[PDB]
RNA sequence: CUCGAUGUCGGCUCGUCGCAUCCUGGGGCUGAAGAAGGUCCCAAGGGUUGGGCUGUUCGCCCAUUAAAGCGGCACGCGAGC
RNA sequence: CCAAGUCUGGGCUAAGUGGUAAAGGAUGUGGCGCCGCGAAGACAGCCAGGAGGUUGGCUUAGAAGCAGCCAUCCUUUAAAG
């Protein structure tokens, strides 16, 4: 879940004094419906932190509007970490732009295979699924070596079958230590 | 919650004089010093260390006056003698009044002048050490005599306090 | 280092910030308060990692030998055509994304960097992915 | 052993002791007397 | 100088006096090469070609030898298995492989000097230490 | 700053400070047993030879030594040779 | 020293930082976030075991952690190196 505080005083001098207190600027967005609302960090963070809370929405409590939202953008702070601006979207039935967390296992057949190792390339999938996307879409293949790599092709799709990204472009692959 | 608990057994003279907490027991008028804010109590059977704060200085201080004055106590209780064992194939030890005998490095005249609470116990002398008053300076003089010709990590021989399981390093080739 | 077949002689002088911040394996090596950085040196860190890594699980990369440095003379006097392209290195100033893989899992990847970096030329730091990354 | 620099203990038990503004690391192994102050 | 201690040894059953493991080891460490050796003979006489282990000392029971006990895990493993020394590399070589049944069984059999005692326990010990060698389960 | 002038090498005579101390003492460390060594730390006290070849400073060598230090002041010194 | 508070108020240093310096070292000091817990009664102190197939790999002359490159299973509880 998530909760924030409205941005009456918005856009500039505000965002700054914001950072000051420990509140970083934020946007509440839905099709052409927006509110310059402002972020209390400490927790804003804990939350974002879940990361699960970054690939998959949570419920926003603003004034009294327990509604559904995820993040699409975040000017994250050049000069170190912590961002400079957070952006969310509240949904209905049709959520296409889906960056679903994707977990997998090259079913250990790489390291204890050719010493070789595994490089996670995609990790997540921006496909389609109506506010009904699993927090963990997943895939596997005990092939983790040779001139070996795997992609969106093989992929292996869940209940919400819809690839909004490309026709196989490498989920990831295995490269050798000093080779095998 | 603890750095202050100490009783004052035996009608030991335990009282505040000029910034000096006087601890008199077996003639030993040990001086357990007194810092401005420290301060303690002399009640029934317990003497207690108190703290006007608890930053580094005061807390450490607490541990101090508490434990050191404690010393004033157990000390006045008995009288403080330091238990030491000299021991070296090339070494000897005998009192002879007010003097350190000792010889482990030829040309023998190791004649001393035991400070105060000090006196010499020549029980062997492979067993032989010092007796004092104020637990503190006896340890110091003890170490004195100790070090003056003592060590030997590769071949033992010296003066060994208790003798802490003295360590030693090999010789040449064998 | 690398930076084969240029186009030009030698750039010049400036520096202020940049644009690398993401990750690529979670063996996060990030500059902080620099400027130039000798390709050579770079390798230095490169190797460092490479061997610490029980010799194998191959790291990644980040920056490049970027630009052409000239001390021009030899010790001379000055006013020649400032010739000589003696050195090659990167220009990273605002903590840049220096990222590289093996499979240490913990303070060993840590050490590896820690060292490679200590090694490099400046007050800098390191980490892991804390703000995923979205592409098209 | 003196080295106005570094000193990061070592000898497993090797101790870091504050002493008169000096970082003097002390171990029960002579082999580490880390003096740098 | 003379520090007593029962000598734990792995040796060439059938033989008795393996230069390195019983000459130096026993004799100087706290035992005796050839004498403990002929006692060895007394025993190893019918155990000697998959290697034999015994701890020998001058101990209670008022005597010299001590305890003969099942030729250590991994080793008797390859032993019944079918290979000479060690398969040079375990895991990253996945080339020595044995099987379920014959495994758990051989376990049952060697079971003597076996901690506690359990069918699955000994079998598992086999798969595991066997792996330790290159005697992996497959 | 210097060309209406600041006599640039070496040596000589006279030196005077610095330590990053050669020798000295005081040191922990050792892959220190002794003896003697190597290795840092502490500290200028005084001490820091003669010849040869070279205008050489430097250097190589002869014989020494406890040692045979490095370097500042226009690479100190022509109103002193 | 010379004009004008040895003003008041709330910190924070104690080295004299102020009276140049970095790379870099650290139970320096004072301020905030996560992890185990003192009633699954804490940590150092301290008792006591200091588990059985572990003593699996080239090199074994010797790895059988207390040589070095390949493991990372098992038995089994005081627990699990």
């Amino acid at each position: 879940m998530e909760y924030r505080l409205k941005a009456y005083y918005r856009e500039g001098e505000k965002p700054s004094a914001l950072r000051r207190a420990g509140k970083l600027p934020g946007v509440m967005y839905n099709r052409h419906l927006n509110r310059k609302v402002y972020v209390d960090l400490v927790e804003f963070d804990k939350v974002f932190r879940q990361a699960s809370i970054h690939h998959v929405i949570v419920l926003e409590l603003p004034d009294g509007q327990s509604l559904p939202t995820l993040v699409r953008q975040v000017n994250l702070d050049k000069r170190r970490r912590r961002p400079e601006h957070v952006d969310f979207f509240v949904l209905s039935d049709e959520p296409v732009e889906m960056y679903v967390p994707l977990r997998f296992v090259g079913t250990p057949a790489g390291v204890r295979a050719g010493g070789v190792l595994q490089e996670i390339h995609r990790d997540i999938l921006v496909k389609v699924s109506p506010r009904n996307i699993p927090e963990f879409i997943e895939v596997d293949v005990s092939g983790l070596e040779i001139g070996d790599s795997l992609h969106a092709s093989d992929l292996k799709l869940p209940p919400g079958v819809e690839l909004a990204v490309s026709p196989e472009e490498t989920i990831a692959a295995v490269v050798p230590p000093e080779d095998v | 919650i603890g750095r202050l608990p100490i009783p004052v057994p035996k009608g030991v003279s335990v009282e505040v004089a000029p910034g000096r907490v006087k601890v008199k027991g077996p003639k030993g008028e040990l001086e357990v010093p007194v810092s401005p804010e420290m301060r303690v109590v002399v009640e029934e059977g317990v003497v207690r260390v108190e703290r006007p704060s608890d930053e580094r200085r005061h807390k450490s201080l607490h541990g101090l006056t508490r434990t050191l004055i404690a010393n004033a106590v157990k000390g006045v209780s008995e009288g403080y003698s330091k238990e030491l064992l000299i021991k070296g194939i090339g070494y000897r030890a005998r009192l002879v009044g007010r003097a350190l005998e000792l010889t482990v490095g030829f040309s023998h005249p190791v004649v001393v002048e035991p400070p105060e609470g000090i006196t010499f116990e020549v029980p062997e002398p492979t067993r032989v050490r010092v007796s004092g008053i104020d637990k503190q300076k006896v340890g110091q003089v003890a170490a004195n005599i100790r070090a003056i010709r003592k060590p030997s990590a590769y071949h033992e021989k010296g003066i060994y306090y208790a003798g802490e399981p003295v360590r030693l390093k090999p010789g040449k080739a064998g | 280092r690398m930076k084969y077949r240029k186009q030009q002689r030698g750039r010049l002088k400036g520096a202020t910030k940049g644009g690398d911040y993401v990750a690529f394996g979670d063996y996060g090596l990030v500059a902080l308060e620099p400027a130039w950085i000798t390709a050579q040196q770079i390798e230095a860190a490169r190797v460092a990692m490479v061997r610490h890594f029980r010799r194998g699980g191959k790291i990644f990369i980040r920056i490049f030998p970027d630009k052409p440095y000239t001390k021009k003379p030899l010790e001379v006097r000055m006013g020649k055509g400032k010739g000589n392209v003696e050195g090659y290195v990167a220009v990273v100033k605002p903590g840049r994304v220096m990222f590289e893989v093996a499979g240490v899992t913990e303070e060993q990847a840590m050490e590896a960097l820690r060292i490679a970096g200590h090694k490099l030329p400046i007050k800098t730091k390191i980490v892991r992915r804390d703000a995923y990354d979205e592409a098209q | 052993m003196k080295v106005r620099a570094s000193v990061k203990r070592i000898c497993d038990k090797c101790k870091v002791i504050r002493r008169h503004g000096r970082v003097y690391v002390i171990c029960e192994n002579p082999k580490h007397k880390q003096r740098q102050g | 100088k003379k520090v007593v201690a029962v000598v734990k040894l792995q040796l060439p059953a059938g033989k008795a006096t393996p230069a390195p493991p019983v000459g130096p080891a026993l004799g100087q460490h706290g035992a005796n090469i050839m004498e403990f050796v002929k006692a060895f003979n007394a025993a190893t006489a019918n155990m000697g070609d998959a290697i034999v282990p015994v701890e020998i000392t001058i101990y209670a029971d008022r005597s010299f030898t001590f305890v003969t006990k099942t030729p250590p895990a991994s080793y008797l493993i390859r032993k019944a298995a079918g290979l000479e020394k060690g398969a040079h590399k375990p895991g990253r070589e996945k080339v020595g492989r044995i099987t379920w049944e014959q495994v758990l069984e051989i376990a049952k059999q060697k079971m003597p000097d076996l901690n506690t005692t359990d069918l699955e326990a000994a079998a598992r010990m086999i798969a595991g230490s066997a792996r330790s060698m290159g005697v992996e389960v497959v």
